[PDB]
Formats: structure tokens, C-alpha cells, sequence
């Protein structure tokens, strides 16, 4: 089935944006901690959507 | 520069332009935008970092009628300079004066044109020593701005005709004390060091707070404690 | 499958310890503080890559 929470392709853009900031290595940044941020805030986000099951 | 972090709230958005502005180099910046037939001016979607004082002079002196930036925004897409030459005709003469005390001496306006009728207009001011070095630092990421002002334009024209209930939030002694020491610029670490902390100790009250503000990044989220008296 | 469930144990576990960071003027430092925060980032990053694998 498909539920009604769209945050999934959330945390998707999250964690590719994570993993296109990754792949600037050797660069020598405020880049880094936006993508960190988005990524623990969006993982987050789903977290508290995720406990809310109700067996 | 491309982390287009396009939020659902109106408080979020306008502190994203914020921080992109001074990103970029401008001190303030302004966003506003107006429903397809509409021409009231006073009663619009107007955002931004302006000094609160000069927008309430602003719109009490019914500034949008003399203003040419906004004449400019109804007739053309093509951006307009705060050049001296703008200023024609007396009463223009008198508001470019005042408005300098207001400190928007140099800077530029975006003419906004929405696919679904919208008007309005993206101001962003510079501080320079000159207008020569102003027009050259302008000219310098008159580019990137253009693109700016298209993606703030679709971006917040979702956002800017909507009444959304915002929930009041509510920090500890100890959020409320790193959130304005992120604020300032300060980085996690140096944080840790201020307050006597571990940095993960400062990253992990971060989150709690980007959870409790529904963002997504603490820059965004420290700008948004001052515009509603939170913090400094 | 079994990685939302990683993600929702993480998400309480830092839902636990941000009750525990405003129960007690801190004092609760130990490991905890990282490994909450190491923990989200584990969950989110391997959860993150497989949503991607979906075109
Ligand atoms: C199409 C206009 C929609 C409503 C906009 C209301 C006007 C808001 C003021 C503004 O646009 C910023 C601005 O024009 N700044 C100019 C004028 C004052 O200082 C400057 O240099």
C-alpha cells in the first residue's frame, strides 16, 4: 500500500544531496553542514512520522 | 548558491532570501508580490530584511505611487539601477533623500511577472564606498541573481497568498543561548568552546531546534528566532 | 523494510535522550550525545542509498 506520508522522497533528496556534496573531495565549508543538517533534519523528520504506528 | 531549499512557510522562506542575500553581498533586500488583478499596494506579500521603520514610512507615505522601481516592474522585465537618473521628477527627488536615510542608496530591482498573473518586485541594496564600486560589484553577480529572481518568484508564489497557522515555539535556556551564537556566524565547534560543550552536545540541540522551527538548516533557523524577537 | 525500523529506534532513542536533555542540566553527556547523533546519520545514509535505487 501506499500511506500518506510523503517525507520518503524526502529524506531521497536529503541523502542525494548528502551524496553529491560527498563527492567534492580535495576542495577545502558551509556546504557540508547544510547537507549534514538536511540530512538529520529529514531522517528526523521521518523518524517521528515512523513511531507513530499504532501496532 | 544551488542548495535550492524551497520551505513551506513563509517565516522559512523569507529567511532564505536572507540568507542568500548577504551570501551574495547585499546588506537588504526586499520581496514583494501582489494577486494577478490587483494594484493595492499597501495591502501586499511584502518580506524581506528591510528596516522595519522605513517600510512603516513606506507604505504610510504611499510610497508606491511615486517610487519608480514599482512604475519600472509594471511596464518591463529588464532590471532597473538605483541610479540618480531613475529620479525625475520632485516628489522622486524627495523620496530618493529619505530613502537614503533609510540606507537604500545603492542597489537594483527585479521586476516579477508570475505565470498565473503575478506582480511584483525582488530589491536588493548594496553598501559601497561609491556608486562606481557598487555598479561593479552589481554588474559582477548580476547573473546569478537573475536566476534568483525566477526561482524566488516560483517558489514564493506558492507560498505568498496563503494564511498558514504557525504553532509558537519555545527553546531552552541552553537552545536559546547556541541559536544566537549560530546566529552571528559562528560555526559548531567554536560554539562548544563558548558555552563549555562537546560539539556534539551543540549539534545534536541544532537538530531539536531545526525540528521545532520545520526547517532544514540552522542558518536558516537562527534568522528566523530574531525576526520574531526570540533572540539578540 | 528493516532499516525504517532502525530509523524509528534511532529517532526514539534521540527522542529519549532529548527528553533526558531537559530533565537534568545536562550531566547525561557520556557516549550518548555522539552515538545518538551517530546514530541517525548510520540510519539515514543506509535507508537514504536504497530509496534511491527505485527510479
Ligand atoms: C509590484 C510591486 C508590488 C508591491 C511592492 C511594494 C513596494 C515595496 C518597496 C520596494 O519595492 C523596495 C524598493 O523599491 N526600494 C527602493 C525604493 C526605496 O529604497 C530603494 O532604493
Amino acid at each position: 500500500n501506499t500511506d500518506l506520508k510523503p517525507l520518503l522522497d524526502n529524506l531521497r533528496n536529503a541523502t542525494e544531496f548528502w551524496n553529491l556534496v560527498k563527492e567534492a573531495s580535495a576542495t577545502d565549508n558551509r556546504s557540508y553542514r547544510d547537507a549534514l543538517d538536511w540530512l538529520e533534519s529529514a531522517a528526523l523528520a521521518l523518524g517521528d512520522a515512523l513511531i507513530a504506528q499504532r501496532k | 548558491f544551488l542548495e535550492l531549499e524551497r520551505s513551506s512557510g513563509k517565516l522559512e522562506w523569507s529567511a532564505i532570501l536572507q540568507k542568500m542575500a548577504s551570501d551574495l553581498g547585499f546588506s537588504k533586500i526586499l520581496f514583494g508580490l501582489l494577486p494577478k488583478d490587483s494594484q493595492d499596494y499597501e495591502n501586499a506579500f511584502i518580506v524581506g530584511n528591510y528596516p522595519a521603520a522605513w517600510r512603516e514610512h513606506y507604505d504610510r507615505a504611499g510610497y508606491a505611487r511615486v517610487d519608480p522601481t514599482v512604475s519600472h516592474c509594471t511596464q518591463s522585465v529588464l532590471p532597473i539601477f538605483w541610479e540618480p537618473s531613475i529620479y525625475q521628477t520632485r516628489k522622486q527627488h524627495e523620496f530618493f533623500e529619505e530613502a537614503s536615510a533609510a540606507g537604500l542608496v545603492y542597489g537594483l530591482t527585479m521586476p516579477l511577472h508570475g505565470a498565473r498573473g503575478e506582480l511584483g518586485a525582488l530589491s536588493l541594496s548594496v553598501e559601497a564606498e561609491n556608486r562606481a564600486e557598487a555598479n561593479r560589484f552589481m554588474e559582477s553577480v548580476l547573473p546569478t541573481l537573475w536566476m534568483l529572481k525566477d526561482y524566488a518568484l516560483q517558489s514564493g508564489a506558492g507560498l505568498a497568498f496563503e494564511h498558514p497557522v504557525s504553532k509558537p515555539v519555545v527553546l531552552t535556556s541552553r537552545e536559546k543561548e547556541v541559536l544566537q551564537w549560530c546566529a552571528i556566524g559562528k560555526t559548531s565547534w567554536e560554539i562548544s568552546v563558548i558555552c563549555n560543550c562537546s560539539e556534539a552536545n551543540v549539534n545534536f540541540h541544532m537538530g531539536n531546534i531545526r525540528r521545532k522551527f520545520g526547517v532544514t538548516s540552522r542558518r536558516v533557523a537562527a534568522i528566523m528566532a530574531v525576526n520574531l524577537g526570540l533572540i539578540t
